[PDB]
DNA sequence: TTTTAGTCACGGC
RNA sequence: GGCUUUUUUG
DNA sequence: GCCGTGACTAAAGGCAAAAAAGCC
């Protein structure tokens, strides 16, 4: 249910960083655990992550700080 | 894993270390059983086992024997894949010379030994002796002897001097030759001799010697002694059907070489006579030459097919070689190919995918889900369930194609829009349904085209496809801001038929509540689709701070436009959908939306446009019939009249009043005029129709004729096709180019006889042949543009440099070809723009100029804006974001890591298909008179005469901008003055075209001095005219003692002294050149600046030769240094010229052919880079004279002129990038305090970083001169050898890189493609920056 | 025509060509330039290594997809090693360097 | 076949 | 299962 | 005898697809 990435591209600096952060978030969500922060609608993992980016609740530094907090355990 | 790739010559010890055995027997296999031989070209002991963990004799097998050398068979037990890794070696009985180093374009042996390659081949071919040790005899070290010479000299000097034969002699000579010593005397002699021809040879030799010394290479390694053996599995002996076996061309060459080596070994040990030994050694040399590179020497050895065999060198070079067939482009899995059809029910981001194709492509994904849900336990059960085509498998497949993009691709993929991502839709059939709107991007038609689909696998690839490739993100061309989602053909006709009023229709003049009611009337049949009505429309405008405000009004419009208004988004105004909406309007409408509402409303609006256009084109029922092609009634009459005209000339030609050529011209002109009149009459007839209005009077309206509706709306066709369907086809040309006198007077609606149809195929076959032969040339060019500029990637945000290029609108003497707005849109200013009012900053420095600023620029009427360019950027190994400007595809500033070189190359090369292989000055409109760099004086009559070469005419309106520009020769004629506001249609400039005047300088009395009568000048009284006057003779009668007498007419005033011109008192003598005839006599008054004597005298290949910067056949000779023109000793073959600076020394001397045209005189002051002769301008000369900032504007102007003439729009910044790759080298003229040789070429970036980081210390830098190279040459001369070796001349590049011991550190894009890593551009730029930062 | 996984060539270990041999579509150099014109690097790495000729990188790629994972390993293409040997089969020494 | 460039041999004052 | 020569489509 | 000229030799000249053969 995703037809364009204009909102995500506007939220982050450029498209390449958006691709990288979305790939990292999708891999976190897919390989193990890490339930989505947004209610899925039978969407693929690459699509649920992108919406999370356009909502403003996921970017590079947020992923970095969550990863640091979890690895501090 | 590996930082870089290093290349160097192999050593015999190194070659022995590579191998695992010695190859001794030519036998390959037993050819009785299926077992390889022993010590053969396929030996199991040398290379490895044939099977996995199975020795040759079978004694040891299984994993328990791994790593154990079996003693019965002698083959270590290990995996069979090592057969692709291990190598063997052959111990040559005699030394053999490597072909490559011997016979490259520069012979490495020849340059190293300072020996010509002619006698080196003779020595290597056992037909001439060579002295190895001169000793204390009358022979030299490099002296060459023959058979009789050697025997005669052998007895005289005995054994004092040693001479040998062939490759052994060459190896002995190379081994006993010092390197540093020879470099030392070469350096010493370089400083002594002064010979430009010898200087380049000395520089090459010392460079090669220094490279050999710096590297670990030695000359004796250049002669082969042990020959490595390529592994077996890379030249497989695959068994075919039958007793015969499939062997490659390499095995035969290897067998030949080993057999020759064995024969020589057996024959040499038997003390055979030297007669046979020399021949056998030469034959072995020939065999090794054939193996290493077949065909270079001469007749290539062939097999039973009588075709040249494939050697190692030929296996790499060429289109079929490894580099261009298995490394750059390779076959892939998860891909399919099919025929494309049209589906109008799809959305912009979706494509139709057949069920069978989808199930075959997504097989691995289905297996994962099938076992995930427990429907199949083992993988075999899943495979069995899939092939049986159950019912749940379809549901699973539907589930796994929810949001999984696929990459649709059409070959050829000329530009980056040829590969696009889509979300597939499962459909029946066996054809790939494609969205119509993308067909413009794909350049695809539904008449048998095929397209290929690929499947991304990893999460990163799917996200990259969705975010970068998907068709909703690609709606703007990378070459220009024009969109690629323009509707065409069927949609345009529907939207044109919908929005087109008729004077009288069903339900006219009624007033509607709104757009919704207009749809209820049209469906109900109570009102025609296009009747003029009054409706109430609510339109939203964003005049506020990005907020929508409602607005209601009553608009006088039609039902069709009101119906169409229901799909346009909120922001747009109603004036957009009130016109006829042809093809060019509709696109603009979409553009308007992209300017206002963003991207999602734009794509939704495009889909709604397509749907509505298709629906209301189907409902129209527009058809072409034989009655829709209206033939003008006057046509035949006109033709008859035209015939009468030629009926006159055929008579007048017979009376002698008209000759052959002028009769031809008159007939051609008459027929052209008749054709034009017929076309105009036909268009007038077709474009209007008669219809009765409501009141009952006849009223004219624009016609509803179907052919006119398709022609006018822009859906299909043009004016020419409609002319050829109704009016006469016109004049046709011969295959050579001559126009047929008799035109084709019959249109396609009526018949064409046999003769006209035959002469109409001359053009068609010519066009078809040009189209067939232009695809090969154009695509090649694209390659030469991609490989030169593959490695240019944006790597900086702002280089912080004020350098730039001055961008002004282009004027060719007529209307402006390009306004300043387009040439500056989407760039940044190198400096603040100054208003004509002093000290006012209109534009701040380092600001991006977009459309909003451009409109502000237009209203202010700005004249010229200085902006930055990539060619002026100072960033090393890249281009910063600001100098490039704006990303045209997206609309914002360029991002770091974007590969702009490939985009520029594709943008330049894609329109190459559209290209083809084969007096007075008048003002147009109102405008002032402005002359830049003008020096005009008032003559005796009062008119202005110009004595400045660079005078430019300018037309200034009430605003200040310029519309026209003209160049004038010396002694121009002006009917007006400077700064005046004159009207149009006025002739101000007039001059004699075909004769050059010998006009004086100032008014005065002409006196004749040094006038010799009898042998130099005689009073020639021509009987043709019978007039006596002074006439200068030719150079035949006069001799060297009379030709040296230059007749100088010293311009003097009334007092007879030299002219007292302001500043100088040098006499203004006017030397009379040859073939000069004087019409005036003594005592006849001469007007100021009056003549003394009348002295007498391409498309795609053009672009390819311009980018290559090929030398023109007749280059134009220009100046070399500013100063005063001076001459000297003449008749030294050519004419001498010397220029004297104000204070600097003047040792420069150059020759110019005196038999060619000369546009400069001695009594003139010339500036550097000024034209002397006439003709094409060479790029190297204009580079060396006017500098880099001028050559970057000449090439851009020329190529843009070509493209604009061929009607193609390409942004100018795409051509500059390519130029930045031609200017990548630099020649060092002065060593200075640096470490660079005084005649070598080094990378400009290297010399800049060396200079910029050395002058910062307590030292001083060096000087350099930028040089221009062709794309072919600039691509081969790069830092990396992998990238250059993959393009062209693989043999030369590999040898030149090996001898110098180069290293490739993998900074480019192609060289990362080959090795299999992420390219350092786009998404891979971030990863590579982390890798570089760590190291 | 379509193909997920079929038979591979002998020397370069790349998929065969043509409909008769159940071969895959050729991903030529023009398509490589088209992918380079975008910011696509992971897609290019896929097409070059894990779909065409990385023998150790495509067997694991197939196993990952069936396992539910979508992740690659760059590996090292087997169509470039052969080239080295070819150039190493002459008198030229071309080699890689340290980590 | 045609184009282009690089290199060896000849030439004229 | 490699090469070559023809024919055809875009 | 040294810079200018003519003659001798090497590389390069679409992308994808199919259908046949014939050899090795
Ligand atoms: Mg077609
Ligand atoms: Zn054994
Ligand atoms: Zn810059």
């Amino acid at each position: 249910a995703r037809v364009t990435v204009q909102d995500a591209v506007e939220k982050i600096g450029n498209r390449f960083d958006l691709v990288l952060v979305a790939a990292r978030r999708a891999r976190q969500m897919q390989v193990g655990g890490k339930d989505p922060l947004v209610p899925e609608e039978n969407d693929k993992t690459t699509v649920i992550a992108l919406r999370e980016i356009e909502e403003g609740l996921i970017n590079n530094q947020i992923l970095d700080v969550r990863e640091r907090q979890e690895q501090q355990e | 894993e590996f930082d870089a790739i290093k290349i160097a010559l192999a050593s015999p010890d190194m070659i022995r270390s590579w191998s695992f055995g010695e190859v001794k027997k030519p036998e390959t296999i037993n050819y009785r059983t299926f077992k390889p031989e022993r010590d053969g070209l396929f030996c199991a002991r040398i290379f490895g086992p044939v099977k996995d963990y199975e020795c040759l004799c079978g004694k040891y097998k299984r994993l328990k024997h791994r790593g154990v050398i079996c003693e019965k068979c002698g083959v270590e037990v290990t995996q069979t894949k090592v057969r692709r890794e291990r190598m063997g070696h052959i111990e040559l009985a005699s030394p053999t010379a490597h072909i490559w180093f011997l016979k490259s374009l520069p012979s490495r042996i020849g340059l190293l030994l300072d020996m010509p390659l002619r006698d080196i081949e003779r020595v290597l071919y056992f037909e001439s002796y060579v002295v190895i040790e001169g000793g204390m005899t009358n022979l030299e070290r490099q002296q060459i002897l023959t058979e009789e010479q050697y025997l005669d000299a052998l007895e005289e000097f005995g054994d004092e001097f040693d001479a040998k034969m062939g490759a052994e002699a060459i190896q002995a000579l190379l081994k006993s030759m010092d390197l540093e010593q020879e470099c030392e005397q070469l350096r010493e002699e370089l400083n002594e001799t002064n010979s430009e021809t010898k200087r380049k040879k000395l520089t090459k030799r010392i460079k090669l010697l220094e490279a050999f010394v710096q590297s670990g290479n030695k000359p004796e390694w250049m002669i082969l002694t042990v020959l490595p053996v390529l592994p077996p599995d890379l030249r497989p002996l695959v068994p075919l059907d039958g007793g015969r076996f499939a062997t490659s061309d390499l095995n035969d060459l290897y067998r030949r070489v080993i057999n020759r080596n064995n024969r020589l070994k057996r024959l040499l040990d038997l003390a055979a006579p030297d007669i046979i030994v020399r021949n056998e050694k030469r034959m072995l040399q020939e065999a090794v030459d054939a193996l290493l590179d077949n065909g270079r020497r001469g007749r290539a050895i062939t097999g039973s097919n009588k075709r040249p065999l494939k050697s190692l060198a030929d296996m790499i070079k060429g289109k079929q070689g490894r580099f261009r067939q298995n490394l750059l482009g390779k076959r892939v899995d998860y891909s399919g190919r099919s025929v494309i059809t049209v589906g109008p029910y799809l959305r912009l981001h979706q494509c139709g995918l057949p069920k069978k194709m989808a199930l075959e492509l997504f097989k691995p994904f289905i297996y994962g889900k099938l076992e995930l849900r427990g429907l199949a336990t083992t993988i075999k059960a899943a495979k069995k369930m899939v092939e049986r085509e159950e019912a749940v498998v379809w549901d699973i497949l539907d589930e796994v194609i929810r949001e999984h993009p696929v990459l649709l691709n059409r070959a050829p993929t000329l530009h980056r829009l040829g590969i696009q991502a889509f979300e597939p839709v499962l459909i029946e059939g066996k054809a790939i349904q494609l969205h119509p709107l993308v067909c413009a991007a794909y350049n695809a038609d539904f008449d048998g085209d095929q397209m290929a689909v690929h499947v991304p696998l990893t999460l990163e690839a799917q996200l990259e496809a969705r975010a970068l490739m998907m068709s909703t993100n690609n709606i703007l061309s990378p070459a220009n801001g024009e969109p690629i989602i323009v509707p065409s053909q069927d949609v345009v006709l529907g939207l044109y038929y919908m929005t087109r009023d008729c004077v009288n229709a069903k339900g006219e003049g009624m007033v509607l509540t709104g757009p919704k009611e207009a749809e209820r009337l049209y469906r109900s049949g109570l009102a025609s689709l296009h009747a003029r009505v009054k409706v109430r429309i609510t339109e939203y405008e964003k005049d506020a701070n990005g907020e929508l405000v409602a607005k209601t009004s009553l608009k006088d419009t039609t039902v069709g436009r009101a119906i169409l208004w229901m799909i346009v988004p909120k922001g747009l105004p109603y004036s957009i959908v009130n016109q006829a909406l042809g093809k060019k309007a509709i696109s603009k409408m979409l553009n308007t939306c992209y300017r206002i509402l963003g991207l999602k409303p734009t794509v939704i609006f495009a889909d709604q446009i397509m749907y509505t256009g298709f629906a209301y084109a189907a409902r129209s029922g527009a058809s072409v019939g034989i009655d829709d092609m209206v033939i003008p009634e006057k046509k035949h009459e006109i033709i008859s009249e035209a015939e009468a005209e030629v009926a006159e000339i055929q008579e007048q030609f017979q009376s002698g009043l008209v000759t052959a050529g002028e009769r031809y011209n008159k007939v051609i002109d008459i027929w052209a005029a008749a054709n034009d009149r017929v076309s105009k009459a036909m268009m007038d007839n077709l474009q209007t129709e008669t219809v009765i209005n409501r009141d009952g009077q006849e009223e004219k309206q624009v016609s509803f004729n179907s052919i006119y509706m398709m022609a006018d709306s822009g859906a299909r066709g043009s004016a020419a096709q409609i002319r050829q369907l109704a009016g006469m086809r016109g004049l046709m040309a011969k295959p050579d180019g001559s126009i047929i006198e008799t035109p084709i007077t019959a249109n396609f609606r009526e018949g064409l006889n046999v003769l006209q149809y035959f002469i109409s195929t001359h053009g068609a076959r010519k066009g078809l042949a040009d189209t067939a032969l232009k695809t090969a040339n154009s695509g090649y060019l694209t390659r030469r543009l991609v490989d030169v500029a593959q490695d240019l990637v944006v790597t900086e945000d702002d280089c912080g440099t004020h350098e730039g290029i001055m961008m002004t609108p282009v004027i060719e003497g007529g209307d402006v070809k390009e306004p300043l707005r387009d040439r500056v849109l989407g760039r940044v200013t190198a400096e603040d723009v100054l208003k004509p009012g002093t000290a006012d900053i209109l534009v701040p420095r380092n600001t991006l100029l977009h459309e909003q600023w451009c409109d502000l620029l237009e209203e202010n009427s700005v004249d010229a804006v200085k902006v930055r360019s990539v060619v002026s950027c100072d960033t090393d190994f890249g281009v910063c974001a600001h100098c490039y400007g704006r990303d045209l595809a997206r609309g914002h500033i360029i991002n770091k890591g974007e590969a702009i070189g490939v985009i520029a190359a594709q943008s330049i090369g894609e329109p190459g298909t559209q290209l083809t292989m084969r007096s007075s000055i008048q003002v147009k409109n109102k405008g002032s008179i402005k002359l830049s760099n003008v020096k005009s004086v008032v003559n005796s009559s009062g008119k202005l005469v110009i004595t400045s070469r660079n005078t430019e005419l300018k037309l200034i309106d009430e605003f200040g901008r310029t519309k026209e520009s003209y160049k004038v020769p010396y002694g121009a004629v002006l009917a007006k003055g400077d700064g005046e506001q004159v009207a149009g249609g006025e002739t101000v400039a007039n001059w004699d075209p075909h004769t050059m005047p010998v006009i004086t300088e100032v008014s005065g009395f002409v006196r004749f001095t040094d006038m010799i009568d009898g042998q130099t000048i005689t009073r020639q009284t021509d009987e043709l005219t019978g007039l006596s006057s002074l006439v200068v003779l030719d150079s035949a009668e006069r001799t060297a003692g009379g030709k040296d007498l230059r007749p100088a007419l010293k311009i003097v005033d009334a007092q007879g002294n030299d002219v007292l011109i302001p500043g100088t008192d040098m006499p203004a003598q006017y030397f009379l050149p040859g073939k000069a005839i004087v019409q005036l006599e003594d005592g006849v008054q001469i007007s100021s600046g009056d003549t003394l004597a009348r002295i007498p005298q391409g498309g795609l290949p053009r672009v390819a030769d311009l980018f290559e910067a090929r030398r023109p056949k007749e280059p134009a000779i220009l100046a070399e240094i500013s100063g005063i023109v001076s001459f000297g000793k003449e008749t030294k073959g050519k004419r001498r010229l010397v220029i004297t600076p104000v204070d600097g020394s003047d040792p420069y001397e150059e020759m110019i052919p005196k038999w060619r045209q000369l546009n400069v005189f001695e009594g003139e002051r010339v500036e550097r880079g000024d034209v002397i002769s006439d003709g094409p301008e060479a790029p190297h000369d204009i580079l060396r004279l006017r500098g880099v900032h001028a050559v970057t504007r000449y090439i851009v102007n020329e190529v843009q002129d070509v493209y604009r003439l061929q009607g193609v729009k390409i942004n100018d910044k795409h051509i500059e990038v390519i130029v930045r790759q031609m200017l990548r080298k630099a020649t060092i003229v002065n060593a200075g305090s640096s470490d660079f040789l005084e005649g070598e070429q080094v990378e400009y970036s290297r010399v800049k970083i060396a200079n910029r980081e050395l002058e910062a210390n307590g030292k001083v830098g060096a000087t350099y001169s930028r040089d221009l190279l062709g794309i072919t040459k600039a691509s081969l001369a790069t830092e990396s050898f992998i990238s250059a070796a993959s393009f062209q001349e693989t043999t030369r590049v590999l040898t030149e890189a090996a001898v110098a011991g180069k290293r490739d550190e993998l900074r480019g894009l192609k060289e990362n493609v080959i090795v299999g890593r992420l390219i350092p551009a786009g998404t891979g730029y971030a990863y590579h920056q982390d890798r570089m930062r760590r190291r | 025509h379509a193909r997920s996984t079929g038979s591979y060539s002998l020397v370069t270990q790349q998929p065969l060509g043509g409909k008769a041999q159940f071969g895959g579509q050729r991903f030529g150099e023009m398509e490589v330039w088209a992918l380079e014109a975008y910011g696509a690097a992971y897609t290019l790495q896929e097409m070059l290594t894990v779909k065409s000729d990385d023998v150790n990188g495509r067997t694991k790629m197939y196993k990952n997809i069936v396992d539910g994972n979508h992740q690659m390993e760059p590996g090292m293409p087997e169509s470039f090693n052969v080239l080295l040997k070819e150039i190493r089969s002459l008198g030229i020494n071309i080699e890689l360097e340290d980590e």
